RNA sequence: UCGGAGUACAAAAAACCCUCCGAGUGAUUUUAAUCUAGACAAACCAGUCAAAAUAACCAUAACAUCACUUAUUGAUCCAAAAU
RNA sequence: GCCUAACGAGCCUGGUGAUAGCUGGUUGUCCGAGAAAGAAUUUUAGUUCAACCUUAAAAAUACCCCAAAAACCCUAAAUUCCA
RNA sequence: GAUAGAAAUUUUUAUCCUGACGCUAUAGAGAUAGUACCGUAAGGGAAAGAUGAAAGAAUAAAAUAAAAGUAAAAAAAAGCAAAGAUUACCCCUUCUACCUUUUGCAUAAUGGUUUAACCAGAAAAAAUCUAACAAAGAGAACUUUAGCUAGAUACCCCGAAACCAG
């Protein structure tokens, strides 16, 4: 509902595309489990597409951590200061790469 | 087989009272009409607040079915046959114990790489060496049983099996009959030609 | 839905105790020991559901033939009560008939 | 097995969320909030059909405005425009009359001198007379 | 009661004077139907519907192609107050299986084999 | 051959963690729960289907039900009171026999019937043994002497072809019970009874010899015998002179229920011993 | 119909069905024409027949006397000198 | 409760406390059988026809006939019958 | 009339969770298809069938349907059956 | 008719292994209790507790300040109170509250002041799916002309005047 959530204009930061291109996805911080059997579609992209990933995008810092947790996450900065955290939780490896894109985008 | 196991022994306690086990509500609390208010008999309906429930648990129920024997059979043979092809099963013989420590089990199956939990078979009761006795009666991952005590369950919830080469002889000789046998006139358990 | 302020202390079960452990040990008793018991003498519970299955009705009838010479007053007119009740609504009420 | 909710909080939340802005009793009460909330949703629904309807009957207005003002009618404008084959819609359209001025005036222009062309055109009744702006041009 | 309509021969007697009227070839009959279904079902006999349905025309305002022959003339007259129907015309003959890319049928009832050259 | 069990090895360890069933082996149940299998929970609208009170099965609304309007006639008058007879095909008999369930080298009864599973005989069923058909009786090639309770002339023909010995006798249902399940017998704990003698409406045909009666005049069998042969055009063979004779020729006493045993008898299978009564009115009782 | 007895918990069965029809093994039911000894004298020989002569129930009939009647009844039958044992059987059912 | 006519104009069906006829049986001898294809009609129960083949009469017909011929009739159960 | 504030027959307990074709209610999301009535019935406030319809499975013909064909005093819109 | 329903005849091996895929103060016994209270009497019959090792640590300390109801902070044309939006709370435009019952309900037909906690689909004869074995199936009794066994799919709550017994 629009009269019941916020709303802004058209946007971009620092006038992007202008003059150059910045991605501005600064960091991806992805929270995962060795042992859990949800964070198997974290662990199966971690060992297969965030090289990839990591090559084709030098410009976002990629963070991996594997701790005792039951719900995987990634948290995305951007260079706004926005903090996006998305649950990954129980997904294929499609999907992780289908929303690392989107949030690289 | 597994479901199996853990439902035929399941009994469940469970016993709520109705709108007729409750104590009172014998008579109706007020007349028809006249008074504004909804219309009730029992005060121990279930819409009341102390009344009993709608339908609720009643009585202890018993979850008992028994699976054909051609598929408890078969169950145990494919639990053999994974426990097998997945490295995990291991032949030992004559269950021999050089000192009754039972953390020199707990060594011997970390230098072997068994795993956490081990779960021993030996072919009597009254056979069993005092010393295996003595070292897992006071270990928890390590279980040791007799051959007429194996089952899908303990062998999915152990790690690793260990077998004797008699309790194999046995168990081969059990699960092999069932393959060319006749369907039972009467129970078994009586004399038969050739079965005991 | 007033949900609790504080944490419940965590429950530290362990899944390696005795009974977890030695749980449905001797359910293939038979098939591994020249059928001489049954996996009926394993179940352990009331008298009148030592390896018996049935809805409630029947469940109410069998122990009032067993048992129901032992029952309490109270007990055994609830129980006739509730198998009169049942068998009314089985035999007299539903859809598919 | 008792069976118990403890997620209510939450369940109930979810709605009233959507119900903050009210007034009365409906942002408060979850009886009063259910009800409200599933109207709110349907209206925003049927607006947002009749959205594309209020903003094109918006700038029928405002290219009328700017036409009148240049002293051409819209059905007028609207059919020389097409018969010369400028395919502009209508938020276009509204978009020059507020922002460009001088553009829509050339437009005006031209839809008025296709206007009188087609007139003398059928007026003279003849083949071979054709106006310079009433020529058509096939794709390319 | 209502029932269907019997239409007597004599509406599909086309004058000399119809010929001109609407283009028609008076000594040649044309070989294709190109069929359009201008109004709706609803409000409609069950009948109708169903001519409709096994003409092929359930979505509005896409045409079909169909042969010129009587088994297909008597469904076009019996819903032939819900369509609207012209000549194929084939300004540059049948397209072959070289142009089935390229083909394009224009508003004015003609079907040109070769679109947009390039 | 078992490729899974090499694909296995890569997959993880099969625990109670990760068990499936079958798909479409258990159907989800449906509750009366939500926006569609709410409102009314699939009851319908207002009347005797929603409110549970609808009436019986065979009721149609009071008017005459049609379980109920047509006449009565015997269909299944004394259906409990008529003997019923097992059918066992020579084909099958022939299946038996070739693949080892019994055996033609020694007398076969109902009880080694029962023992190869050819057939299953439910006393309390009213039924009263078996009967010899001749479905697979152009293939019949074994010679065996056969036991039963009724036999048609076609089987017999076929099996005396081959040079086999048909016989039919009677059994009351308790001593049908003890022939079918000897062991459960034996294990009941009681001396064996004597075989009851067929009712009047079984007499006769127990006492003619075309249909080989155990209580008929054996004089009068190789009369009905030679009819036979001479009928269905088959050599008549010399069984006098079989290696096998006795076998054939071996008969139970009309009172006497197995083969070699006698009534009376307790069978101790703990002790393997037989007991036999000594008392001269018990055995005047067990022999008359 | 009593769906669960009060003495066993078991389903019985209507004895009208049992008294005046016959199950075939083959899922058909037999009964008797209504009206076969009411009135002779008043109807013609090929009536009178047709009353005489025996005739099936359909599919729905035969549903509501397999509700109505125990599996009891619904067993194969092997009597001696059976009439119907010919008809226990179907046969050339191409379906 | 059953039949005929119009409503219901031309395959079938089709209602009203719609407009009219009736029926709840008589007379006579040709006393009119058994069995079985295939069909009409019909929610069911019921009602209808009927080719071929057999028993007795011409050695060529048997549908009993007439009264607008269509209606002239009643299901289980149970009682009396005695095949 | 009165029989402890309601008496065409007191109040309490038990049968009793009396029985209701009668009224009210029947709690998560999404998706697919989807029904307005012919016959009986102490029956028209309901049930039981048929015709429709839903989930599965077998097949092969299914709607539109030119001729030709369907009654006798007169009879329209038009119906049935088929390429 | 609804329904009721045997018996003759068969099977049943000693003890421990007993606790809880039962509830946590509107649940579980009515119970903190058959006590207060209501009744002449028989009889009916409840709600009520929450700090801490220590309150012989009450100038006493810490976690929520989250339901409905109020205050902080009464309201400014116009309208089922919302949505489209907008620089902007209204002002502009558009939609006859929700269930139930009905051919049809905004109807001036029924129900609800509000919040919290309780309150309403239950059965495996025939059938579908899955699996074991298969002319045989089932761990005893039966069913079998591809069948037998096992499992999963199914059928509510409240309400009378009344009748009988004590
Ligand atoms: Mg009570
Ligand atoms: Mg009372
Ligand atoms: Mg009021
Ligand atoms: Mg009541
Ligand atoms: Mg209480
Ligand atoms: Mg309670
Ligand atoms: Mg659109
Ligand atoms: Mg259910
Ligand atoms: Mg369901
Ligand atoms: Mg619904
Ligand atoms: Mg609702
Ligand atoms: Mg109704
Ligand atoms: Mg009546
Ligand atoms: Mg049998
Ligand atoms: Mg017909
Ligand atoms: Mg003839
Ligand atoms: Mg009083
Ligand atoms: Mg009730
Ligand atoms: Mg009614
Ligand atoms: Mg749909
Ligand atoms: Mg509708
Ligand atoms: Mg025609
Ligand atoms: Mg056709
Ligand atoms: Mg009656
Ligand atoms: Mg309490
Ligand atoms: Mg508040
Ligand atoms: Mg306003
Ligand atoms: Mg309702
Ligand atoms: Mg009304
Ligand atoms: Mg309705
Ligand atoms: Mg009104
Ligand atoms: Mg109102
Ligand atoms: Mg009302
Ligand atoms: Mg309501
Ligand atoms: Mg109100
Ligand atoms: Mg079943
Ligand atoms: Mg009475």
């Amino acid at each position: 509902t629009a009269r019941g959530t916020a709303s802004r204009f058209l946007t971009s930061v620092l006038h992007n595309g202008l003059g150059r291109y910045v991605q501005q996805l600064q960091r991806l911080s992805f929270s995962l489990s060795r042992d859990a059997p949800s964070s198997r579609g974290a662990r199966e992209f971690v060992e297969r597409e965030v090289t990839d990933f990591a090559r084709r995008n030098p410009g976002v810092v990629i963070y991996v951590n594997p701790r005792p947790c039951c719900v995987p996450r990634v948290v995305a900065e951007y260079l706004n200061g926005a903090v996006r955290e998305e649950s990954i939780h129980c997904k294929s490896v499609e999907e992780i790469a289908a929303l690392v894109q989107k949030l690289a985008d | 087989v597994a479901i199996w196991q853990k439902n035929f022994k399941r009994i469940s306690y469970a016993k709520t009272k109705t709108r007729a086990e409750v104590r009172g509500g014998g008579r109706k609390p007020w007349v028809q009409k006249g008074s504004g208010r909804a219309r009730h008999g029992s005060i121990r309906s279930p819409i009341w607040r102390g009344g009993g429930v709608a339908h609720g648990p009643r009585g202890p129920t018993s979850y008992y079915y028994m699976l054909p024997m051609k598929v408890r059979v078969q169950g145990l043979k494919v639990a053999l046959t994974v426990k097998l092809a997945q490295d995990d099963l291991h032949i030992v013989d004559s269950l021999e114990l050089p000192t009754a420590d039972p953390q020199y089990l707990i060594e011997l199956a970390r230098y072997r790489r068994w795993g956490d939990s081990v779960l021993l078979v030996d072919l009597e009761h009254e056979d069993m060496p005092q010393n295996v006795v003595a070292a897992t009666s006071g270990l928890k991952t390590f279980n040791l049983v007799p051959a007429v005590g194996l089952n899908v369950h303990s062998m999915l919830k152990h790690q690793t099996l260990v077998l004797t080469l008699p309790t194999v002889a046995f168990l081969e000789e059990k699960l092999l009959w069932h393959n060319s046998r006749y369907t039972p006139l009467y129970p078994f358990r009586l004399p038969y030609c050739d079965f005991p | 839905f007033h949900v609790r302020v504080t944490l419940p202390p965590r429950k530290v079960v362990d899944r390696w105790n005795e009974k977890r452990a030695m749980f449905g040990v001797y359910d293939n008793i038979g098939i591994l020991g020249n059928f001489e018991k049954h996996p009926k003498e394993l179940i352990k519970g009331p008298i009148w559901l030592r390896g018996w299955k049935g809805n409630e009705l029947q469940r109410c009838i069998r122990k009032k033939r067993m048992v129901g010479n032992r029952m309490f007053i109270d007990d055994l007119h609830n129980l006739n009560k509730r198998i009169s009740y049942l068998y009314k609504h089985f035999n007299r009420h539903g859809k598919y008939r | 097995l008792r069976s118990r909710v403890t997620d209510r909080y939450w369940r109930v939340q979810e709605v009233l969320k959507h119900a903050r802005h009210f007034r009365g009793r409906k942002n408060r009460c979850y009886r009063l909030a259910v009800r409200a909330v599933t109207r709110a949703f349907v209206k925003c629904t049927r607006a947002r059909r009749l959205k594309k309807r209020s903003l094109r009957t918006l700038w029928i207005n405002r290219i009328t405005a700017a036409s009148q003002e240049h002293g051409l009618k819209y059905p007028a404008f609207i059919i020389n425009l097409i018969k010369c084959q400028v395919e502009l819609n209508r938020k276009v359209l509204a978009d020059l009359a507020i922002y460009e001025p001088k553009t829509f005036k050339s437009l005006a222009a031209l839809a008025k001198r296709r206007r009188e062309e087609g007139f003398a055109a059928a007026l003279g009744d003849g083949k071979e007379p054709d106006g310079i702006f009433s020529r058509v041009v096939q794709h390319r | 009661k209502f029932t269907r309509s019997r239409i007597p021969d004599k509406v599909f007697q086309p004058s000399p004077e119809d010929h001109e009227k609407y283009g028609g070839d008076p000594q040649y009959p044309h070989k294709l139907h190109i069929v359009t279904r201008i109004k709706s079902t609803k409000r409609r006999p069950y009948w109708e519907k169903d001519i409709i349905k096994m003409l092929g025309l359930e979505k509005a305002h896409t045409p079909q192609v169909h042969k010129n022959i009587p088994s297909v003339n008597a469904k076009l007259k019996v819903v032939k107050h819900l369509i609207r129907i012209k000549p194929l015309k084939l300004p540059q003959g049948l397209p072959t299986e070289e142009d089935m890319a390229n083909t394009c049928l224009k508003s004015n009832g003609e079907l040109v084999v070769r679109w947009l050259l390039n | 051959g078992p490729r899974a069990l090499d694909l296995l090895r890569a997959l993880p360890r099969v625990s109670l963690a990760n068990l499936k069933p079958n798909p479409g082996s258990r159907k989800p149940e449906r509750r009366p729960r939500g926006r569609r299998r709410g409102r009314k929970c699939g009851r319908g609208h207002k009347g005797e289907r929603q409110r549970g009170t609808r009436p019986r099965l065979g009721f149609e609304g009071g008017q005459t039900p049609f379980y109920l309007r047509i006449p009565k006639y015997g269909f299944n008058e004394g259906h409990s009171f008529r003997h019923q007879y097992q059918p066992l095909s020579l084909n099958r008999l022939q299946y038996l026999i070739d693949l080892g369930r019994v055996d033609p080298t020694q007398p076969i009864d109902l009880t080694q019937l029962v023992n190869g599973r050819g057939v299953t005989i439910q006393p309390s069923k009213r039924d009263y043994g078996v009967q010899l058909v001749e479905e697979g009786a152009d293939t019949f090639k074994a010679k065996v002497n056969i036991e039963v309770q009724m036999a048609s002339e076609l089987a017999i023909a076929a099996i005396e072809k081959n040079g086999g010995v048909v016989t039919t006798a009677f059994y009351d249902p308790r001593s049908l019970e003890i022939l079918c399940k000897p062991v459960p017998f034996f294990l009941r704990g009681q001396p064996i009874p004597k075989r009851m003698l067929p009712p009047e409406a079984l007499v006769p045909y127990y006492t003619d010899a075309k249909n080989r009666g155990y209580l008929a005049d054996p004089a009068r069998f190789p009369e009905a015998r030679l009819e036979l042969a001479r009928k269905y055009g088959y050599v008549l063979p010399d069984i006098t002179k079989d290696e096998l004779f006795k076998m054939l020729s071996t008969r139970k006493d009309p009172r006497q229920i197995f083969f070699g045993l006698a009534p009376g008898w307790v069978v101790n299978m703990a002790d393997k011993k037989i007991l036999k009564p000594t008392d001269e009115n018990l055995l005047k009782y067990y022999s008359s | 119909v009593t769906y669960f007895s009060s003495r066993k918990g078991k389903r019985k069965t209507v004895k009208a069905v049992i008294y005046r029809f016959l199950r075939l093994h083959s899922g058909l039911w037999l009964r008797r024409k209504a009206g076969y000894k009411k009135k002779l004298w008043k109807k013609t020989a090929a009536r009178k027949r047709r009353l005489r002569e025996f005739v099936f129930c359909n599919k729905t009939q035969s549903k509501l006397l397999d509700k109505m009647t125990t599996s009891f009844w619904k067993r194969r039958n092997w009597y001696a000198d059976d009439p119907y044992q010919k008809y226990q059987d179907r046969t050339n059912l191409k379906v």
